[PDB]
């Protein structure tokens, strides 16, 4: 059966026997830079496979009425081991990633889950002209969540589902890599993001490159005598990851 | 846009027989819905779109 | 997987992800009629796909302490678009048939359904020497239902399940093409039925060609929570249908 | 027919085990049983069936 | 699919259609002693497939409290038919078996048995320095059962479970050829056992050869509302048997 999936990387391993299709990128693969489209001059570190692996961040509860949760990624592996302390030594840096969010029900519960990878999702504030707090915008590996209603938080993020956080159509977010946890059929949550940006290497902490969002459209819904605590959890992989401009030891 | 010289029909559906579940499984579920364009479409005269709304300059 | 069948013809499409084996005919694919045993003179109206694709009839119930519905196909394809318009303008016509039978449930309920086409099902009186109004025999797109008890209902068939209106053995109609909806593990059906009669083509009114009928041996059986109304739906196509004898228009 | 010289043999079904089935799932289920021949059977003499009966003409 | 598997010995047939894999012996299939390694110097009995077929042991009821049963194997099949017959004729004797073990429940049910074939299983006394009945060691087609607390019934077996009678952990009978009955996913609990003993052939009464045991690690838990009997059925077949040193009926 193509319904199983093993995924290994340095000295860790995932197995899944309900994968769909393991979804991967915009067609690219994670690859160092090359030496033709490259700008500083010194020698990059490669450091191992002690930063290619994965890091397993915080379970959100999936109940009834949840709306949806969100991750910043180059923040959210901020303090996941040496991979998070070269971000902290370097100025530049860059790499891919392997995103694999699982998630499990029985066969007598229903629910679908949106799982998206959205470059650059540059959110909105609540009150309009006002600023954000960084605590709102990325919470480390912590979950920030959505709302059914509009919210009227001070210096906090505008979050209704059904715009996103950034003023779109919600059901238009399938133009990202993404997939779908349909609890009757699924849990094969890749998405092996490449590096994306508009430079050849960019600062962790002062940029974001992608935001990964868990909507549920059709919500989770189960009878009486079932199983009632639900959890999500999301697992990540740095691919290719290099760095470049070590200094001092940087900004928490 | 609409005009009546290119209407261009009707998408239905149709309970066909009906949702059969056993005990102890919740009856009421949900369809979605996508929708795309295949090999052979194509779009012709630029025009601004009827969505746009601006009463000021933003500043 | 064998179990996933798509029927395509004219502008209509089935799909089945729970197919076991696609039951078709007496071995005997439906083709046109040869000009070597052809009898009418005039040139044969072969109309288009305009006929041959499928049209769905009336939806039956099916319940704790149901017994049996029938149809008479011919007759039962009588307002079903064009097909019925070349009906009411031809004197002769010709056609085989593709029935699909449908019908679902989950995996907490049990029931067994029989399919089967019968040629020449002629049907037998409630009270013994006594006219049955076409009503009780053919009642268009709409089914008419067998008992358990012995009828007596003036000019109306006999309907017993374990003569089947016939006067034989109900198990012994596995003579015919047909198959099982075990809700376990079916829902097949078909029976691609050639042009079986004695005659190279025939009227469409004056002769019922065959008879379905839908007997559950294994009656539905659930628990007390799963859904109580389970519908079967019966999905029916001509094939290599052609028509002869044009006049005026024919009998309602 | 029958006769004490060509006797053939017994076919019984026995629960062996038991009937294992979940929660809100009916216990009671039914078994239904076919037969046919298989491709060396053949038959021999042939005689009226016991099974017509007629007492006058059917007019 | 290789969840299907159909053995055929003599005149019996079993199928199963949740089988993992077969499980078959020590990597030694079995087979008629060659006369290389012989002693015994008159003309073996090979008797036909009149031995060489299944027999059916009486049924165990498993419920949520049970602990374990078990069965000696030459003793066993002692009046299965004319197998047992020839054991009451012969003095010498030898043969392999296949051992089928069969359970079944529902996709609700939850519970996980151990069938290990043991050679040389010498069972330990309830009293220490005492006597064991024949009838506590080997109960002919009727199983013996293992308790959870020590025993002490006088001239019978030490019966706990976590010493399975014999005085070792447990957990350590998975050396012998062994499989799980998982309620989730088997049935296939062959061990097809060769002739294992230090002579070329012995007797059947005076020694026995091997100990079929069935403990429940995980043991049986359902809902209300399911099957709540549950019934365990173990079929064996001795395969390649014969016979030696004719003489008077034996001991009953």
């Amino acid at each position: 059966s193509d319904r199983v999936r093993s995924i290994t990387l340095g000295n860790s391993t995932i197995t899944t026997q309900e994968s769909a299709n393991v979804v991967v990128g915009y067609g690219v693969w994670p690859d160092y830079l090359s030496d033709e489209e490259a700008t500083a001059e010194d020698q990059p570190t490669q450091p191992d496979v002690a930063t290619c692996r994965f890091y397993t961040l915080d379970s959100v509860s999936w109940m009834k009425e949840s709306q949806g949760w969100w991750w910043k990624f180059p923040d959210a592996l901020r303090d996941m081991g040496l991979f998070g302390q070269n971000m902290q030594y370097h100025y530049l840096g860059r790499s891919g990633y392997t995103i694999h969010v699982q998630c499990n029900a029985s066969k007598f519960h229903q629910g679908c889950l949106l799982v998206v990878c959205v470059p650059e999702a540059e959110m909105g504030a609540a009150n309009i002209n006002e600023k954000i707090n960084r605590e709102h915008l990325s919470n480390g590996e912590v979950a920030n969540t959505f709302s059914g209603t509009k919210s009227s938080n001070t210096n906090d993020v505008q979050q209704a589902v059904f715009n996103a956080g950034m003023g779109v159509a919600v059901g238009n977010l399938t133009i990202f890599p993404h997939q779908w946890i349909n609890l009757r059929t699924n849990n094969c949550a890749t998405i092996v993001m490449p590096y994306i940006n508009s430079v050849p290497m960019d600062n962790m902490f002062r940029h974001y490159n992608f935001t990964l969002m868990i909507i549920p459209f059709a919500k989770l819904d189960y009878a009486a005598g079932s199983s009632t605590y639900i959890p999500i959890t999301v697992t990540v992989a740095p691919m290719c990851a290099e760095y470049n401009g070590l200094r001092l030891a940087g900004h928490q | 846009s609409k005009d009546i010289y290119t209407d261009a029909g009707f998408i239905t559906c149709w309970y066909q027989t009906s949702i059969v579940v056993p005990a102890e499984v919740q009856n009421q579920s949900v369809i979605l819905c996508f929708v795309s364009a295949c090999n052979d479409f194509s779009v012709r005269l630029l025009r601004d779109s009827p969505f746009v709304r601006q009463t000021a300059f933003y500043q």
